[PDB]
């Protein structure tokens, strides 16, 4: 379920970052179509795996930059 | 290759002249701690209104003046633009201006935006994954700040650990925009941490051991921490 | 000053891979011989699509591949893109587009477009005035090519008249326009005259010799005649 | 009248350049709030202006150019 993967996550990050000034984060794939309610759902699994972080950035690139 | 980030940021606040808005001041003074005063960053605010009106095209050179200000103050070097827009015509004005930016010049390869204000209520979140899709399809990276309220100002030298989760495909996007942060002096002080989730398949101990390569070719000083996912 | 046209074209036809549309490539002629191989002349089409769709995106790099080819034939130097907009989103797009053309680059200083393709049934004349308000605003000349079917490309060698009215206020840009395409060989073997139109209140002796002083002025070769409006 | 002025610009214009190669213009400047009526009248005027002439230039400048 995702809940239970956001929720793990939160523990997660809690357990080892409550304290660190900065966090990045990989940022899922958005959904398709427009959905209404596809759209309040993504948002919340962030909210709820961000859940008491003060700093949070998350990032996705194209898959195509070289950084070497 | 030795990507790096030429940024462009969307802003879809109300501007008022009495108010100077700080989410607004933050997202400009992150674009800054990335940049450490190179490269050429466009700032693009939309501005509700009538695209043909006098009025409010005087409005929008308001705006964009005061754009060009906060951008020196922050040694944000590039370019501001306001788009004034109708109501009912964000979308296709957001769209538009993505596909639009950089026309016989460089283009740029990363959106940066701001996570939504409001709370969601049963419209700025539906601006947000527009956003979210009009970078990846001009082929360009996005990047998320959450929490913006509270990132630091140039006043301000933080310590302690900047966290990098990596996880099974990912890249070395996220880290790179650590190292990046961690050239300003605003976060030169914190140490780089890159914290590897791993699968119940995946053996911590090979996970450390690739991640400690990788980061190394990355030239990026990070030190390297495997933490289980399932329990 | 010294100016001279920076052109934008603006083009709103459909786009099909069977056929090649000949107003637009007798637009793209006409800006070539305003052009004389000199200046970067951006040309932007817009096709009706999803903005965040991969197949629409894929057919508005067609497009654009077409373009960039079509003006490398009429010798056209300059950019094209493609804008993908929705529908009901056709207005913002086109506003947002003059808005956003030039960021960091030379931005151009007159618009290029067709007169409507169809007579008036009860869209397409919408679009028209939108593209002229848009290019006011965003204050730049704009020049609508009227006839354009039967306007001619390269092969062809006009001898004969090219006329420009000229009335009470107005300017000297129309005759600039007329100079610079007696420049181009398709037009060079053409007399440049310059008609006045006479007020029932003004002298058309001392008409004539304010044309004639002020046209020697602009350092351009053109016969002058005076008509009077009334009857 | 609209329609006299542009209809006797018709007779002017095809008395003196109805041979002519290339004819150019003063763009008038179009209506204001976009009245559906407006619109159709202002494309009319230039029709009538125009009739008959195979190619017709229309230019509208900022009024700032500066030429010389």
């Amino acid at each position: 379920s995702k809940m239970h993967t956001a929720v793990r996550l939160n523990e997660l990050l809690l357990q080892h970052s409550a304290n660190s000034q900065l966090i990045l984060l990989n940022l899922p794939k958005p959904p398709v179509h427009k959905d209404q309610q596809a759209l309040d759902d993504y948002v919340h699994y962030l909210e709820v795996m961000t859940d008491k972080l003060n700093r949070v950035i998350f990032v996705r690139g194209t898959g195509k930059e070289v950084i070497t | 290759s030795n990507w790096r980030p030429q940024l462009l940021l969307l802003l879809s606040m109300q501007w008022s002249k009495e108010i100077i808005d700080v989410r607004y001041l933050n997202l400009l003074n992150l674009a800054s701690q990335l940049k450490a005063g190179k490269g050429l960053t466009v700032v693009t605010a939309f501005l509700q209104g009538d695209p043909t009106s006098p009025d409010d095209k005087k409005k929008g050179e308001q705006v964009k003046a005061r754009m060009d200000f906060d951008m020196n103050q922050v040694r944000l070097r590039g370019f501001a633009k306001t788009l004034v827009h109708s109501e009912d015509q964000v979308r296709g004005s957001m769209s538009t201006l993505v596909q639009s930016v950089g026309l016989g010049g460089l283009k740029p390869n990363t959106m940066l935006i701001s996570w939504p204000v409001h709370e969601r209520e049963e419209t700025e979140y539906n601006t947000f994954i527009e956003k979210v899709h009009a970078a990846s399809i001009n082929d360009m990276a996005i990047v998320v700040a959450k929490g913006i309220i509270d990132f630091p100002s140039a006043v301000f030298r933080m310590s302690g650990m900047i966290d990098v989760y990596w996880i099974v495909h990912d890249g070395g996007l996220c880290l790179l925009m650590g190292y990046l942060l961690k050239q300003h002096k605003v976060w030169r002080g914190c140490k780089l941490r890159v914290i590897g989730i791993a699968q119940e398949s995946d053996n911590n101990v090979k996970m450390q051991e690739d991640l400690q390569k990788y980061v190394y070719q990355l030239r990026i000083d990070a030190k390297i921490m495997i933490v289980e996912l399932a329990d």
